[PDB]
């Protein structure tokens, strides 16, 4: 809260927490179907976890999936946007329109890093190609952010599709610059 | 702290340490050493009759043991003196 | 209500709004009570299974809890409780710091008769005790240290008529990042504030009087905006601070 | 209007030129001349926490505030010609706070149009230098950070720290 | 002129703030400035004497009112400036003290075992008293309605269930809920994160 800044900005670890508080799909390697000890969770619905059958698709929260993959009882399926084809489509869309941001999920960087670190085996494409494509996208997004920073004023800004980490790393500069501009304008009234 | 019960049954600290841990280490205070834990078995076994399923008695005992360590400076680790502070507690009353 | 998932969603949204907002937001009295009761019951539950597993083991040198369908459930209980406790702790400490920053302003609000804002609603009881104790301690410190050697004309720690105002108030025009959720639940036709725009989804309208302009917020877009013009929408859950 | 702000307290203690419009005895320690009383039409440099109030109470006030040296036509022309290269630290270590103060006391729309542009054009260079995280395997940064106002150093430090934490979390192995 | 000394005090505060701002780990407050503060006290006392003298000299009616108003305003303004400087210095030092008091898991700080971050003699007596009541306030907060939640706990989110830790200082056997840890120096543990948060916070363990 108070120590180490934290007054008005989130740390990267808290952003990671928020990201891991989101659902994901898995392929269980165990069967916990009720016969013809139970999970009984208090913050997430446990219906899927209680009723599990092997070699079938279910969805749970992300951190439970990581805890299961720590053991040998899970296999997380990466989202469909984590593919070379779908990344090359977004790169082209990014190139063609130099005044809007492409539509990527608000956790693409954090999810990509977490999945590359933990579930390296589950990817179908080679991981180095995807890692290069992520950097290729990030550089162009940085160029567009740098160009858009010139239009700062006292009224309001619109950043339609900027990601969570990109917003977090830029908030202290943007807010303070516009605050100072607003004070300068208000003083002259 | 009271007397007149049936008899001091002897029990191993393994079945006593969870309550002491939750009361002391988690909330306020810490470092219940093994020798100190064994020392804290005798006085709680003095009135052992019909307990570990009872109500306030054990919690109040742990509260009173914490009272000395807030009052006196002492330290962190709990040693064979644990009976020495209960002597002070019975001196207080 | 009667959904444990929505309690966690509401707690998270309240925490996120609390960190990024300049003012001192109202306290969600009922949600905190429900969450504390749930934590109290859950801790007792895990303690009960732990005791039950331990007692049987020592009786007749029986086998430990058989590993399959045993360890993972209880481990999940523990880690889930740990995360929830962290979230509530961070929320409480952040609001306590904000209480520290605005002691005199809160006192002046409480002392004003014609003020709809009252500390019984905006402040929790433990926060009331904290405010009262901290104010007295700080007053004792300053009175013993400095203010005793000062003329009776200026011996007040709160002076609104001096050269510089000694009572600080929240910044009502701070710039924040917001996301336009839209209606809290649905029924887009029901909301009177929604108004359609050309070839687009319905957008809210706000006015900036100092600039004297009308700003339209389209649903699904992220904005950098003043805090005052968006207070009502945030209070009614139309927008969320990011 | 921050009572407990350290930087506001420091910036509020700067000396501004002013002229006495009355003739009064008993003063003189303002001039460091104890016994000598002050005369009429005398030009002295007084601190801002005093000159601000002495120019309000009288009608004609006791003291008139004179145009400052830091807001001359030369400084405005230098600001307009090249904002980035200008050394604001040499002009004054608290340029911006005194600028908003001067705009507040005397409503000047011209100064509000120049200071805003100066800040907007220097923000780009501030961001460029703050985003440049070194990689282990320049003279520009050292030269530029010696031309920064007291207020701009805080923004530079915040932006730099945020960028370093983001980079650290991204590449933690 | 009169307030020119107090500015120096404010300058000192700025330096302390930098040590607070550029602090990878917790730091200690420098020495108190009782001599400078006493100098401002002496000069404000002299200003009070001057205001009194002006009061009598005006109320005998030897001087014009417009003349006396100016020096009255000057003395009042100088006293206000000195009060502002002293209060700002005091509030900064108070904020740092509150931060340290929160960052030691409550406790009585200097009376009991401390993390050796601060020497006793740096703080003023009134500051030492203030710290004591603030610690008591933290203590009776922690026993409030929020007993289950540790309001003085760690503020970094939990994201690793099992961690590797290394012992820094030697110690004896310590009982934990359902087990025992033997703290032999230069030994490594693989255990759950929740058990060793307390010991890492107190410097008996390393790594995470």
């Amino acid at each position: 809260s108070l120590p180490a800044h934290l007054q008005q900005t989130f740390s990267p670890e808290e952003i990671q927490f928020i990201v891991e508080n989101e659902p994901i799909k898995i392929f269980p390697r165990i069967t916990t179907r009720q016969k013809i000890t139970r999970w009984q969770l208090i913050t997430t619905d446990d219906k899927a976890l209680n009723n599990m059958v092997a070699m079938r698709s279910t969805e749970v929260v992300l951190w439970i999936a990581l805890l299961l993959k720590q053991q040998s009882k899970c296999s997380i399926v990466a989202p469909q946007w984590l593919t070379t084809k779908e990344l090359d489509r977004k790169i082209q869309y990014e190139k063609t329109h130099p005044d809007r941001f492409s539509e990527l999920p608000w956790n693409w960087l954090v999810l990509a890093r977490i999945l590359f670190n933990k579930a390296k085996d589950d990817f179908h494409d080679p991981i180095h190609e995807l890692r290069g494509k992520i950097q290729d996208l990030r550089e162009i997004r940085q160029i567009k952010v740098l160009k858009g920073l010139k239009y700062l004023n006292e009224s309001h800004l619109q950043l339609d599709n900027l990601s969570l980490l990109e917003i977090n790393e830029l908030r202290p500069f943007i807010t303070e610059i516009m605050d100072k501009l607003r004070e300068i304008h208000t003083a002259s009234l | 702290f009271g007397s007149g019960n049936v008899l001091p049954v002897k029990i191993q600290p393994p079945l006593l340490r969870p309550l002491a841990y939750r009361v002391l280490s988690r909330k306020y205070g810490l470092s219940i050493k093994s020798d100190g834990l064994s020392a804290l078995a005798e006085f709680v076994g003095t009135n052992i009759g019909a307990n570990w399923r009872q109500g306030p008695a054990t919690i109040k005992f742990l509260e009173q043991f914490a009272a000395v360590w807030k009052q006196q400076e002492r330290g962190l680790f709990i040693d064979q003196s644990g009976v020495k502070e209960v002597i002070q507690e019975m001196k207080e009353r | 209500y009667v959904s444990p998932q929505q309690d966690f969603s509401d707690l998270m949204k309240s925490w996120k709004n609390e960190r990024c907002s300049p003012e001192l937001l109202p306290y969600p009295h009922q949600l905190m009570k429900r969450l504390l009761n749930r934590i109290s019951m859950q801790s007792q539950l895990i303690e009960n299974i732990s005791m039950g597993f331990l007692d049987m083991q020592n009786a007749s040198n029986a086998n430990p809890p058989m590993p399959n369908e045993s360890k993972l459930p209880l481990l999940c209980m523990e880690t889930e409780l740990e995360r929830l406790k962290f979230v509530i702790r961070s929320y409480i400490r952040c609001r306590l710091s904000k209480i520290d920053k605005f002691s005199l302003y809160l006192r002046q609000l409480n002392e004003d008769e014609n003020s709809l804002i009252s500390l019984t609603d905006l402040l929790s009881k433990d926060e009331i005790k904290y405010h009262d104790t901290h104010s007295l301690i700080w007053l004792k410190l300053v009175n013993d240290s400095i203010l005793k050697y000062m003329p009776e004309e200026l011996q007040a720690i709160n002076d609104t008529e001096g050269s510089v105002n000694m009572i600080d108030e929240p910044d009502w025009n701070k710039f924040v990042f917001i996301h336009v959720n839209g209606p809290p639940d649905g029924k887009w036709n029901e909301d009177p504030l929604l108004q359609e725009n050309e070839f687009g989804k319905p957008c809210y309208t706000v006015t900036i009087p100092d600039l004297k302009e009308e700003v339209e917020l389209t649903i699904g877009s992220i904005y950098v905006m003043r805090y005052e013009v968006i207070r009502d929408l945030l209070r009614d859950d139309k927008v969320a601070l990011i | 209007m921050g009572y407990y702000d350290i930087d506001d307290v420091l910036a509020d203690g700067t000396e501004f030129p002013c002229k006495f419009q009355y003739d009064i005895p008993g003063l003189g320690y303002l001039e460091n001349n104890p016994g000598r009383p002050i005369t009429k039409n005398t030009k002295l440099s007084l601190p801002l926490w005093l000159a601000r109030i002495l120019a309000i109470v009288g009608p004609v006030p006791f003291v008139e505030l004179l145009p400052p040296d830091m807001f001359s036509t030369k400084v405005m022309n230098a600001i307009k010609t090249d904002p980035v290269a200008l050394d604001l630290h040499s002009i004054n270590s608290h340029f911006f706070s005194l600028a908003i103060k001067w705009i507040m006391l005397f409503s000047e729309k011209e100064l509000a149009n120049v200071v805003s542009e100066l800040l907007l054009q220097r923000a780009q260079e501030l961001n460029h230098h703050a985003s440049s995280l070194s990689i282990d395997l320049n003279i520009a940064t050292s030269t530029f950070l010696l031309k920064l106002e007291e207020m701009e150093k805080e923004i530079y430090k915040k932006s730099h720290e945020s960028y370093k934490d983001t980079k650290r979390w991204m590449f933690k192995k | 002129m009169y307030g020119d000394l107090g500015n120096k005090l404010v300058l000192e505060a700025k330096r302390t703030k930098q040590l607070y701002a550029r602090s990878n780990q917790d730091v200690n407050l420098p020495m108190y400035h009782e001599d400078i503060i006493r100098n401002i006290l002496k000069e404000v006392s002299n200003l009070r004497k001057n205001t009194e003298y002006l009061k009598e000299q005006q109320q005998l009616g030897m001087l014009d009112d417009k003349v006396a108003k100016c020096q009255y305003f000057v003395t009042l303004l100088c006293m206000e400036r000195n009060k502002r400087c002293l209060l700002a210095y005091q509030r900064l030092r108070t904020d740092i003290l509150d931060s340290m008091a929160w960052n030691n898991n409550g406790l009585d700080l200097m009376s009991s075992i401390t993390f050796s971050q601060q020497d006793t003699n740096n703080l003023s007596h009134q500051e030492q008293e203030y710290l004591k009541e603030y610690c008591d306030l933290i203590t009776d907060l922690k026993s409030g309605d929020l007993v289950d939640i540790d309001l003085s706990g760690s503020l970094v989110p939990p994201s690793d269930v099992f961690i590797d830790v290394r012992v820094l200082k030697d110690a004896g056997e310590i009982q934990t809920e359902y087990g025992v840890f033997n703290l032999i120096k230069d030994s490594q543990f693989f255990v759950r994160q929740s058990d060793v948060e307390r010991l890492i916070q107190q410097g008996y363990l390393q790594k995470i």
